[PDB]
């Protein structure tokens, strides 16, 4: 009986005819997502579950006539409307009970208002362009929740990916054109105290001031900062991040292997192909001038004697937004280091390459530092460029050479070329070219 | 082509009837996929079916004209 | 041709230490005990350039000490010529390398090698 | 055709026998839609048109040739 009901949504989804049958297609969408449909007149039909009730013509007014939803329905995109309902259902997958669910949603609304105000304060203090806000701003470019989609804070926009095939952001910044993190309430086994009303009642003109808790209630949930693709993070970052918040980042200690392997998986899996690369940590890179091979050297001992080890993090839980500015600054840092080392990872088949193969390599000297070692471009001794990722957007590099050697490069010229475009497989090219030009 | 259209029509009717009857007995993605595939076949050759008839009427007119011309020539 | 070109012809294509030993033999017919050619000097230069040493060329030097390719005297001189001292990681690597041979500190050769070991100590 | 089939499925979801009989009559109408003057493909339709055009042109040309042919000075 229930399978025949699910059976009819499927054949009603392939049904496509006039407006009457398109209203029956909206009824199909309801039972497809296991929703309940009540229709008053031909014009208004309402899908109702919990507080997730919306009408195409609980505890809150109908918020907005979203152009997004209206445009999709007016045009022939019932599939897009189906995705939007799925997003709404996932947001309210909240367990809780009833009165607790309404309060828990209220807490999310307070957090959203506070985060929005904090973003506004940064714009008032400095009229920064969207790119500056995303790369180095309090919170991040923030899009308020629309329908199912929850608030997205853009932590970082990599220089290579800002450029597509020299994009100027404008206020039209795409939702996925960068690295994005979503803020949401999710149920937890433990019990926590969360603000149930806006906590930025009084705001100090520079930065923000939060009125102290209790209002608040001990709901069995915490605010979350879910990342759409899990970000590989190192053990040292877990300690640096914990120092501020205090909430255990990984709680039940799971697995923790070399970080460089996880960085390769994240980069390789961005574009999926059937054949596994089988890199053996010897990625080959082809560039406009010269050919390079990079050995990532995981398992090199750090000063402690343990190889850099880290575990993918998808959800970070924060009670209030006070520790959020500090947590984001550490993340920004972990993400930037991953991007520079990530730019090298590539799925190429450089086999039997006699010319060039100007191989470069990478050893983990310490958490937050790595050394790329290469033969001197003009002379013969091994030379290297470190890149400690001090901050998300800032890397400091020192090119030590032997006592008798040819001045390979000026640290500033390399920086100018990298900031113009970017990528670190790219940084090694600039070091080689500058040395050769001299 | 006529044969293909007739076969598609028969398949569609039987399978749609079977799916509806199973829904009725309870209170079928294989059937659904088959339906949409032959529905595309019928619809794409239904624009053709309409025009074909108009073209056939035009052809009949042309034939009449040719016949007259020949008979006149003879 | 040069030892610097071989040591990274060894670092480039990832060579394990014994394959480095074989190919280092093959690149140079006269062994010259490897200390006339200053193996320890070239390995320390192209290992201690970065803030942290690359573990490949340190693995090459630790094999070239543990296997008796390189005398302890040339290693102790090449350790002595490093200083810089702003980097603790390179200094800790040098102290682990000294922790390898120290105490044994044994020369089985000519007496000039023993005098060289004395000056190197 | 497909709309009528979907309407029959909707009637089954609501439930009738009369509607199924109507679907059978629609299938008879479909057999009529297979042959209300249907008999040819898109290619054949193109060849027949070209042949008819060529025939009209040749007949008109022959008639004009004898139109000019004036037997009386």
């Amino acid at each position: 009986q229930h399978l025949v009901s699910c059976l009819e949504t499927l054949q009603k989804a392939l049904k496509v005819t006039s407006l009457p049958a398109m209203t029956d297609r909206l009824e199909s969408i309801a039972r497809q997502n296991g929703l309940g449909s009540h229709l008053s007149a031909s014009g208004t039909e309402c899908y109702i579950t919990s507080d997730m009730f919306y009408v195409e013509v609980h505890h809150g007014e109908n918020p907005v006539s979203c152009p997004e939803l209206v445009q999709q329905l007016r045009e022939k995109n019932f599939d897009e409307f189906s995705k939007h309902l799925k997003g709404l259902v996932n947001l309210y997958n909240l367990p809780g009970d009833n009165k607790l669910k309404t309060k828990m949603y209220l807490a999310l609304q307070s957090l959203e208002q506070d985060l929005s105000k904090m973003a506004i304060m940064y714009w008032k203090a400095t009229n920064a362009g969207p790119l500056d806000k995303i790369l180095h701003g309090s919170v991040g470019y923030l899009t308020p929740r629309s329908g199912g989609h929850l608030m997205n804070l853009k932590y970082y926009v990599s220089p290579s990916d800002l450029l597509d095939d020299i994009i100027l952001h404008e206020n039209n910044v795409s939702r996925s054109l960068g690295m994005n993190a979503s803020v949401t309430i999710e149920g937890t086994s433990a019990v926590y105290k969360l603000p149930i009303a806006p906590l930025i009642m009084g705001s100090h003109p520079v930065d923000n001031k939060w009125t102290p808790s209790f209002n608040s209630v001990d709901l069995p949930a915490c605010f979350f900062l879910k990342f759409p693709q899990p970000i590989p993070v190192s053990r040292a970052f877990v300690q640096k991040l914990q120092n501020c918040t205090g909430i255990p980042l990984f709680e039940t200690q799971p697995t923790y292997a070399p970080l460089y392997e996880l960085i390769t998986q994240f980069e390789l899996s961005k574009d999926p192909d059937p054949i596994p690369l089988n890199h053996n940590m010897r990625f080959y890179a082809a560039l406009p001038g010269q050919q390079h091979c990079y050995f990532l050297n995981k398992d090199a001992p750090l000063p402690d004697g343990r190889s850099l080890q880290g575990t993918l993090v998808s959800k970070i839980t924060f009670q209030h937004p006070g520790r959020v500015p500090l947590i984001l600054n550490l993340i920004r840092h972990q993400v930037a280091y991953n991007t520079l080392i990530g730019s090298c990872v590539k799925r190429t088949i450089l086999k039997e390459d006699s010319p060039g193969l100007l191989q470069f390599e990478v050893c983990p000297l310490s958490e937050s530092r790595f050394s790329v070692s290469f033969q001197h471009p003009v002379n013969d001794s091994l030379v290297c460029v470190v890149m400690d990722v001090q901050d998300s957007t800032h890397v400091s590099c020192k090119l030590y050479k032997g006592l008798s050697d040819a001045l390979i490069c000026t640290d500033d010229f390399i920086a100018k070329v990298v900031q113009r475009c970017m990528s670190i497989p790219v940084t090694m090219r600039a070091i080689r070219r500058k040395a050769e030009t001299i | 082509t006529r044969e293909r259209l007739l076969s598609a029509l028969e398949d569609l009717e039987v399978l749609s009837r079977e799916l509806i009857e199973m829904l009725a007995i309870s209170r079928e993605n294989q059937v659904l996929e088959l339906l949409i595939h032959r529905d595309g076949e019928f619809q794409e050759l239904m624009k053709l079916a309409l025009n074909q008839g108009k073209i056939h009427h035009e052809m009949q007119v042309l034939e009449k004209e040719v016949e007259k011309r020949d008979s006149d020539i003879q | 041709v040069n030892l610097k070109q071989a040591i990274l012809q060894a670092w480039k294509e990832r060579w394990s230490d014994y394959q480095w030993a074989i190919n280092m033999k093959k690149f140079f017919p006269k062994g010259a005990t490897w200390d006339i050619l200053n193996l320890a000097d070239a390995l320390l230069e192209q290992a201690m350039i970065g803030p942290s040493p690359n573990p490949l060329i340190l693995s090459y030097l630790k094999y070239a000490i543990s296997s008796q390719m390189v005398s302890y005297s040339s290693v102790l001189t090449a350790i002595s010529k490093f200083d810089d001292f702003s980097r603790d990681l390179c200094v800790q690597a040098l102290l682990d390398i000294m922790d390898m041979f120290c105490d044994r500190l044994s020369c089985h050769g000519k007496a000039e090698e023993c005098i060289g070991l004395c000056r190197a100590l | 055709f497909l709309p009528l089939v979907h309407n029959i499925i909707k009637c089954m979801d609501k439930d009738q026998d009369l509607n199924a009989l109507k679907s059978k009559f629609q299938e008879m109408r479909k057999l009529i839609s297979t042959m209300p003057g249907i008999h040819l493909s898109p290619e054949q339709q193109q060849q027949q048109l070209q042949s008819l055009r060529e025939q009209v042109r040749t007949k008109n040309e022959l008639l004009q040739k004898y139109k000019s042919l004036c037997m009386f000075e």
